[PDB]
Formats: C-alpha cells, sequence, structure tokens
C-alpha cells in the first residue's frame, strides 16, 4: 500500500515538474502545425 | 456582412468587424503568423 500509492505521487510529481514526457504527443501537434502552416505559406510563393 | 473590401493596400473578401486591437500611427494594416491580413485601417478615418 505504501509502495503503490507513492509511486502514483511520483507519477503526478514527474507529470507536474518535467512537461516534456508528454513531448511525444506535442511532436503530432507539432507535425499537424509544421504541416498546415507550411500548405498556406505556399500560396505566396511565385512558384517560378 | 460578407464583402468585397479593398483598401488602398489590397484586394480580398471577409467579414470586416472593428476590434480594440491598436495600430501604431504608421502602421496600415498587419498580417496574422501565416503571412495572411488579419486586419487593415481604414486610409480615410482612423478605424481599426
Amino acid at each position: 500500500a505504501n509502495q503503490f500509492n507513492s509511486a502514483i505521487g511520483k507519477i503526478q510529481d514527474s507529470l507536474s515538474s518535467t512537461a516534456s514526457a508528454l513531448g511525444k504527443l506535442q511532436d503530432v501537434v507539432n507535425q499537424n502545425a509544421q504541416a498546415l502552416n507550411t500548405l498556406v505559406k505556399q500560396l505566396s510563393s511565385n512558384f517560378g | 456582412k460578407c464583402v468585397n473590401f479593398n483598401f488602398n493596400g489590397l484586394t480580398g473578401t471577409g467579414v470586416l468587424t472593428e476590434s480594440n486591437k491598436k495600430f501604431l500611427p504608421f502602421q496600415q494594416f498587419g498580417r496574422d503568423i501565416a503571412d495572411t491580413t488579419d486586419a487593415v485601417r481604414d486610409p480615410q478615418t482612423l478605424e481599426i
């Protein structure tokens, strides 16, 4: 009981102190952001 | 309302709504992170 309850508390402290553990999902948002922004910015290019 | 708007610098079609944004006296229009114009100032009177 003291091992599990303390382990869950460490997860809550790890997620609050370290925000880079979720970067796996943040990359999906970043890949979408870079893809959506690039497709819009190509409208300004002259393409010759 | 949906209208075709041209103030002195560009052509475009959209809905114009006055906002609380503040432009510098020498700043004509402005663009977003996508390099598309989201705002324009009245060339005649002072409106944003």
